[PDB]
Order: structure tokens, then sequence, then C-alpha cells
RNA sequence: GAGGCCACAAUAACUAUAGGCAUA
DNA sequence: GTATGCCTATAGTTATTGTGGCC
């Protein structure tokens, strides 16, 4: 096994348990059961103090999923600098792409005896009860980054042979899943797709589709009072994302205590600033550019009437990327979805998973987030308040 | 026989080596008495010169230093169950082990850590030197480790029986059946055998106690579960740790007395104060300890959890950020009672504190029984969808009911989403300076009216809610406001029906009594009319 | 050798993130 | 211009007091 250590002034993960409902501690007690004999997990006493969390997840019967996000960062060297994986540029213009799970991949692979402890977590019981059955992993597992960066090797020895009848097609490792990038057409996918299923069993997403959409102001007829205070209060904000926006020409239209509905004509030099704000925002945005050495961040705002609004950016103000999403479904079911689908376009995109702000209290989250999630890796997030003008301003997207 | 769990200290840590302090003779005679029986007993074993460290003796001997080198454990008391969650039974017996750490061995490697000395009378002589063989009283270690011995000792138990519930808690097994009394008895014996196997001894039946159980501060019954009963002293001068201790025995009774409220003796322990300072209660206060006090004379219970059926969880209203909640199953036979206040005194509308109250009632719900209750809750369906479409986080509840038990849940205004055609339009403003704590209030109307009011003792904040609270008082019964306090527009949007401040439910009663109020927002500082002749007014002389 | 340990609660104090206002 | 100064949130954290316990 390969020897893996942590940073030398770190400690072992220490994470408390969220409490679980009945139904998930029986699904758990069940999957432990059987991974212990098959090898996979064994008991362990109490003198081995380190924990993390544990949860449950449907994922198209029941699955076990353990939050390794702490041990992750105490091992971040190990999985990054040592052996990461490098990511391919070319798989983001791939015009279709399909995620694939090679989970069951890595409980054939021992792991090092000194690391096992590091592993530990806790099956709870109900009412506290019961002290709690304390299982540690013998094997790979499945959601710690340090698992894909040990069967690396052996991923490319094992895809060379498909690799090489296929130099063209791009396939990408984000820890328990594979990510194919092709330009054939969608028949001339699937059955690539299901040929690389067998090969391995041996041993629907487009990214060109999403597109950073244009902001479009109100078009009127007879601008009011209200209607250009409303329009420059949020133009004035946006000069912060586009500095080239001005409200100069439009404030002057408001001289003295005007009634809120009366009737402002459009000079022809308001009508001029105007009609150059409109071009500055159905054209890109410049000088923002992805930087490697930083944190990407996205931040979910409720539009209401079922849909959301995202953007993904590294320092406020220059998002890299932005959207929309829209919708029997409640808003965290909702959110759970636009957080995995921003995640996985993030990981296309580039290799890395964003840290969330969350429009929701993390009481309630750390409640229901189980319920829909599906995936196997689970990204950093936080709790915040969405300020008003930020809803105001991406609201005015266009719809694909 | 009980396999010893490895222990290690921690990292880079090494033994105790506390010095011994003469003791009196009196001391002494006592200690090598008892000291002699453990030895006999193979719990102690003399030791000598080989062993460089020691403890103090004192539980015979106290181990601080050694625990704070000693490695950590996964601590096994991670919560206490609560007497709502445990199923009704027909019998239930409680044992304690009497010999429960003498009867666990110590690693081996980790015994010289234990060495401790029984000084000398003359004290001129070297005393005796011994070290324990079993897991001692007071040692960090000691509780998980028996408590992982004991799992394993009745596993093998527990899968022959069953039916039976054994619920471990420190040196006591608690043991439940639906047997009947006769054959009950028979299976607490049977294992009284085997617990004797590893040599754990325990209360033969003559001396089992008898339901009621006494247990963290509960009166166990087989079919009900209450609390012991709750005195509260009657005083006429309150001292501030006294009022600590009053909202102490009500956080207390709130389990299982319902509608407790304590957020009026709260707010008196609200800053620094010594603890002897002599605090006279607000009279507001005394009306809720009233309250509260005969609430305490009623006999209360609860009773245990029916998986078979339905959790209700029902919420009351109690005023002033103040709820109270039940859980049961069949109607008026509670499981057990909370309270939940939000005290942040944040500016929170009702509907918003109604949905934290139910969130901490599921998390509570699924830590007892491992499930989500169904709600009953004072709030109509249509004004909390009217509510949480409009809000900017997102929330969820499980199944819900209105239930009509006032005070109910109502939103006290709506603002209207578009201008009020031919309503009086108020541009409004406040400025406070910072060094002189002095500033003004005004407005400026497209009719001609204008007004300032020159205020003391207030900030920048509390001057632009004035500015507001002027322009509704002297306007009709619809106005347009803007304002360029991004901070009065949100505390007006979001609703607080309760508050610390006058000023601000004050102008939540001008609100109610307005038919119809349109409020916007326009930046500061832009040229934009209205706005810059009132603000040209309001910092005159100011800045 | 000036009790530690657990749950809950209250009070106080300080870290981050975002937002606001103010002033130089 | 670029920095400090004061408040509000969403969270995290260390200390005290208290209720109920235990050793
Ligand atoms: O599930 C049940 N039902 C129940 C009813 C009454 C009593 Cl008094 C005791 C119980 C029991 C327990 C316990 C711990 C809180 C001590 C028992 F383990 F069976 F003792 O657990
Ligand atoms: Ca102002």
């Amino acid at each position: 096994t390969v020897p893996v250590k942590l940073k030398p002034g770190m400690d072992g993960p220490k994470v408390k348990q969220w409490p679980l409902t009945e139904e998930k501690i029986k699904a758990l007690v069940e999957i432990c059961t059987e991974m212990e004999k098959e090898g996979k997990i064994s008991k362990i006493g109490p003198e081995n103090p380190y924990n993390t969390p544990v949860f449950a997840i449907k994922k198209k019967k029941w699955r076990k999923l353990v939050d390794f996000r702490e041990l992750n960062k105490k091992t971040q060297d190990f999985w990054e600098v040592q052996l990461g994986i490098p990511h391919p540029a070319g798989l983001k213009k791939k015009k279709s792409v399909t995620v694939l799970d090679v989970g069951d991949a890595y409980f054939s692979v021992p792991l090092d005896e000194d690391f096992r402890k590091y592993t530990a977590f806790t099956i709870p019981s109900i009412n506290n009860e019961t002290p709690g059955i304390r299982y540690q992993y013998n094997v790979l597992p499945q959601g710690w980054k340090g698992s894909p960066a040990i069967f690396q090797s052996s991923m490319t020895k094992i895809l060379e042979p498909f690799r090489k009848q296929n130099p063209d097609i791009v396939i990408y490792q984000y820890m328990d899943d594979l990510y194919v990038g092709s330009d054939l057409e969608i028949g001339q996918h699937r059955t690539k797709i299901e040929e690389l299923r067998q090969h391995l069993l041996r041993w629907e997403l487009h990214p060109d589709k999403w597109t950073v959409q244009p902001i479009v102001l109100p078009e009127k007829d007879s601008w009011t009072v209200n209607d250009i205070q409303k329009l420059v209060g949020k133009l004035n904000w946006a000069s912060q994302i586009y500095p080239g926006i001005k409200v100069r020409q439009l404030c002057k239209l408001l001289r003295g205590t005007k009634a809120l509905t009366e009737v402002i004509p459009l000079t022809e030099e308001a009508e001029l600033e105007l009609a150059e704000n409109r071009e500055i925002l159905k054209e890109p945005v410049h000088g923002v550019y992805y930087d490697p050495s930083k944190d990407l961040i996205a931040e979910i705002q409720k539009q209401g009437q079922g849909q959301w609004t995202y953007q993904i950016y590294q320092e406020p103000f220059k998002n890299l990327k932005t959207g929309k999403y829209a919708r029997h479904t409640n808003d965290v079911k909702q959110l759970t979805e636009a957080v995995q689908k921003i995640t996985t376009e993030s990981i296309v995109i580039w290799g890395k998973t964003p840290k969330f702000k969350l429009p929701i209290q993390k009481e309630t989250w750390e409640t229901w987030w189980t319920e829909y999630w599906q995936a196997t890796w689970v990204p950093e997030w936080e709790f915040v308040n969405t300020p008003p003008l930020v809803k105001l301003w991406y609201q005015l997207e266009k719809e694909p | 026989p009980i396999e010893t769990v490895p222990v290690k200290l921690k990292p880079g840590m090494d033994g105790p080596k506390v010095k011994q302090w003469p003791l009196t003779e009196e001391k002494i005679k006592a200690l090598v008495e008892i000291c002699t029986e453990m030895e006999k007993e193979g719990k102690i074993s003399k030791i000598g010169p080989e062993n460089p460290y020691n403890t103090p003796v004192f539980k015979l001997v106290d181990f601080r230093e050694l625990n704070k080198k000693t490695q950590d454990f996964w601590e096994v008391q991670l919560g206490i169950p609560h007497p709502a969650g445990l199923k009704k039974k027909k019998s239930v017996t409680v044992l304690d082990v009497g010999d429960a750490y003498f009867s666990v061995p110590l690693d081996e490697d980790f015994r010289k850590y234990t060495a401790f000395t029984i000084p000398s009378i003359n004290n001129e002589t070297p005393g005796i030197r011994y070290q324990y063989n079993v897991l001692p009283q007071g040692w960090k270690g000691s509780p998980a480790i028996f408590q992982s011995s004991m799992t394993k000792i009745l596993e093998p138990f527990r899968k022959q029986n069953p039916d039976i519930v054994i619920y471990q808690y420190m040196d006591d097994l608690y043991v439940g059946s639906d047997l009947e009394i006769g054959q009950h008895r028979t299976k607490i014996e049977e294992l009284r055998q085997h617990l004797l196997r590893w040599g754990l001894t325990t209360p033969d039946k003559k001396h089992q106690k008898e339901p009621p159980f006494l247990w963290m501060g509960y009166e166990l019954h087989p079919d009900k579960w209450t609390v012991q009963p709750i005195v509260l002293p009657e005083k006429d001068s309150w001292t501030v740790n006294d009022i600590q201790k009053l909202v102490g025995k009500l956080n207390w009774a709130s389990q299982i007395y319902p509608g407790i409220k304590v957020r009026q003796l709260c707010k008196l322990l609200r800053g620094t104060k010594a603890l002897t300072e002599v605090i006279p209660l607000t009279e507001e206060a005394e009306l809720e300890l009233a309250e509260n006090r005969e609430i305490l004379k009623e006999p209360v219970h609860g009773v245990y959890y029916d998986p078979s059926k339905d959790l209700i969880a029902e919420i009351q209203k109690q005023g002033q950020g103040q709820w109270t909640y039940q859980i049961y199953q069949e109607p008026f036979k509670n499981l057990k009672t909370g309270k939940y206040a939000r005290m942040r005194g944040a500016h929170t509308n009702d509907v918003k504190q109604l949905t934290e109250a139910v969130q901490k009632i599921t998390t509570e719900s699924i830590v007892i029984w491992g499930k989500t209750p169904k709600f009953k809750l004072p709030i109509q369906k249509e004004t909390w969808e009217t509510w949480w479409t409009e809000y900017w986080q997102a929330t969820w509840v499980p199944e819900w009911e209105f239930v009509n038990t006032p005070p109910l849940v109502k939103l006290w205004y709506q603002l209207e989403k578009e201008p009020i055609v031919g309503a009086e339009t108020f541009y409004v403003d406040g400025a406070a300076s910072r060094e002189t704590k002095l500033g003004k209030a005004g407005y400026v109307t497209n009719k001609g009216r204008q007004k300032v009011v020159t205020l003391t003792d207030t900030t920048n904040q509390k001057t632009e809610l004035q500015a507001i609270h002027l322009a509704l008082q002297d306007s009709g019964l619809e106005v347009n406001i803007v304002t360029d306090s991004q901070y009065a527009l949100g505390i007006i949007q979001a609703q607080p029906d309760q508050s610390e401040s006058e000023l601000v439910n004050q102008i939540i009663e001008q609100l109610i009594k307005k038919e119809k109020v349109y409020l916007a927002w326009v930046p500061a500082h832009k040229g934009i009319g209205g706005n810059e002749q009132v603000d040209k007014l309001v910092s005159a002389g100011i800045r």
C-alpha cells in the first residue's frame, strides 16, 4: 500500500455526526454489515478518537455517503501536489459529455494501515439508547480524495487500450466519476459509452449549451419617475461589475420633487446613455479570467416561482459564469438540484468544486439536504443573506 | 477473559511526576489498610525504583495531570436519552454493577503511568509505591473502556434474547421487557449469572429497586415518566444569582410543564452584574413569574412512544417572540413539551419565528424518535404561502395543517407593489453626527409641503426611521415614500411585529392604520430630485 | 492538590464572510 | 484614493452562571 500522512501539525477529523432518521439508520446498519463481511471496514474500539459524518442517499435502494470534507482538507498536499490528476481543457468544448460511476473500483485496493484510524465513522442510534457503531475503512474509501489519486496509476493502465483506439475522445476523472468528452452525435455517443461500460465491467449533458447570458433592461414607451428611479438604482449598483455603465444623464432627468407617477420624456442625451448601457450588457464582460490558485465561489439567489439565479466567481463582481435554473417540488429540492448542477458544471470546466453561499438557514439545510442528494462528493458550503439589489439585478438575464 | 484496550499517551507527552505531600498519621493508616486489600485482590501491585512516575493521593488517587497527558477517546455519553423516546414496557428493573472498574484490566504497558505513593509517617523514611492493574477511578479512559467491555459482554445475551431491552448507562443496566413479571424475573437472573462469568456483581432480587426509578432527574414508571417536583423560592429581594437559578429551574420544567415563559426574566440578566447585585424585578417579569408559579401547581406527566402511531406537534404563540409547543400521539397524552424564543432581538416577523420553532422541533424529533412529526400551526395556509414566496431565503416544512387557536399569525400590513396614482409623494432623509450624537429628520413633498425636526442623542440609522415616522404621520391614507436608507426600507419589508425599539413598532402601527403605502428606494448622493432637496435640509446643521 | 465530566439553557467576549452607514 | 470607524446579518469559537446528572 502507498503510505499516506497528514500535514505535520494536523490532527485527525473530529467532526460530530448530524442526527439521522430511523429509516436511514436501519439502511446503514444493513450496508455496513455486508461491508464488514466483505472485509471493507472493521469495527473499532474507543481508543480511536476520530470521526467523520455518515449519511444515507437514494441515488436512483439506499447508499452510504461518508462526508469526508474535513479529512480531504487535512490531506490536500497528498492528493493534489503529489499524485494529483491534471485537467483537460478540451473537456468543456465537447458537444456532449456523460457521467459514469466507478465507485466499486476502489473496494479492491487496500488502504495503508497507519492511516485507517483517520477514516473512522459512527452509525448513531435513536435517542442515544445505544453507544453507536464505530467502523473504519480497510480499503480505499469512496469520497476520499486520496482514493483516485492512489488509483491514478492503475487507471491510466486500464484505459490506454480504449484511449489508443480513440485518441480523439477525452475522458477525465473527478472522484468516483468518469467524464467522457466527445464530438460524435447522440447515437454514436451512447454506443460508445455502453462499449466502455463493457470494457470496464471486464475488470447526459452538453457543455456547449451552457452560455453566459446578457442582461436586458426594460423597453418602455412611457418612462415614469418611478421607472427611472428603479433603473438608476439597479444600474448604479451594476457599475461595480460593468464600470462603463453611467447614470448621469438619467439622473439629470429627475430634477425637482416630482410625483412618482409623472411621465418623463427621454431627452436625446438620456436616450443615448441608455442605448449604450444596453450595448455594454448585450456584450461580454472583460478582464475576468480564471485563476488556478484561488477558490471558486458559487452564489445562488431565490427568484421565486421555482426559479433561481447563480453566479460562479473568484473575487466579488467578476463572474466567470452565470445562469438560471427553474422547476410536487419545494425550495430544498430545487436548491439541492442547482447545487449539484452547478458543481458538475464547475467540475468539467475547471476540475475544481466551488464553495457555495446558500440562501437557507443552516439548521434547515442540515435536516433535508440528504433527501435528494445523489452525488458521491459533497461540496463546501455556507449560509448567507442575499442583498436585495443582487436579486433584482440578475432577474434581468435572458432565457435560453 | 476481558481483553485490554491498548492505550497511549498523547504524542510528545511523558507520564506524571507529581510530588507526594506528607499526610496525617490517621490518614496513612487508612490508606495502607485499603491499599493492602486492593493488593490482596490484584487490583494494585507494589513497585520499586524502576518506575520514575507518580500521582498524588486524593476516588482513591487524583489523576488530573495523567488525564491531561492521556490520549483522547470517542466519548460514550454523546447525549442522554430522553424519557419521551422510550417505549412503554411491562417489567423494568435496574441493575448496578458494583465492581465495575475493578473487573476490567488495564493495558499492560500503560500501568506504569498510574504509580502512586503512600508516604511515611516519620517522612524521613521512604514510602510504599503501587500501580494499577485495573481501570482506576477518575482516569479519563475508564468510562469508555468499561462501556466497550460491557457492550461485548452483553452482545451474546442480546442476540439470545431479542425481545429484552438492556440500556447501559455508566455503572447501571436498565432492563425492560413485555414478559410478565415472573418470566421477567427469570431473565433478570440469567443476566445476573452471565455478568457474573466475568466477575461483575449485581443486586439480587431481594435488593433490586422497584419502579419508579430516579434517573437523571426524571422519575421513570413503566407506563409514564415525570420530573421530580420543582421548587422555586419566594423572595422579595432578588439577586442576579437567584434569577439565574430561577431561569434554570423553569427551563428544566419546560420539557413537561406546558406554556412556560422565561424571556422576561432573561432580560433582567442582560449586561454585566456581580452575582450579589440585588436586582429589582421589572413588574412584567412578576407577571410572567406569577403565570409560571401557578402552572407548576398543576400535576403533569409524560407518556412513552408508541411507534405504531403518528407524532403530532402543535405550537401556540405566547407573545413577545415567545412560543410553546406540545408533542403527543393521542390527544391530551403528551410525550413532552417545549419552548422557543428568538432572543437575538433581530427584527423578525412572527411568520419567520414560527418557521424557526418548527425547525427546532423537527431536529428534536429526529434525535428522540428518529422521525419528523406532523404539525398543527396557528397560521393560515395562504398567509404562509404569501410570506414564503415573497421571502428571499428558502425553507421547507413537512406535513402541517391549520389549527384555529388564537392568537393566530397574520401579516399586519401589505405594502404596494406599484406606485399609488394620486397619492402625495414624500421624499425622506435623515442625518446625524457621530461626534455630537445630534441629528435631523425630515421630508419634502411634491405638493409643496416640507418639514424638519431636530433629534438629540441619535445615530444615522435612527434618524432615517424618524423621517419615515414623519411622512406617515403627516400624510393621508395613501402615500408614496422614497428613502435612501436601505436599512429603513429593509426593516419595513420584513415586518417585525415584536421589537425592542419603540420607534420601529411605532412605525408599524402607522402602517397598520394606512390603507395604501408604497415604499421605494433611491441611492443617496446622485442628484436625484426630491432626495437632493430633502438631503440638503436634513444635513444643514449636521454636515 | 486554587474538581473535574455531560446535556441543555442563559449571559459575556472574540474570528470569518457579506452588507450598510459615517468620516477623512 | 484608500483607509479607518461604527452598526446589522449568516456562521464559527472560548469563558461564566444555572438546571438536571455522574464520578
Ligand atoms: O425502552 C425502554 N422503555 C422503558 C420504560 C420505563 C423504564 Cl422505567 C425504562 C425503560 C427502558 C430504559 C431506560 C434508560 C433511561 C434509563 C429500559 F431499558 F427498558 F429500562 O427503556
Ligand atoms: Ca441618508
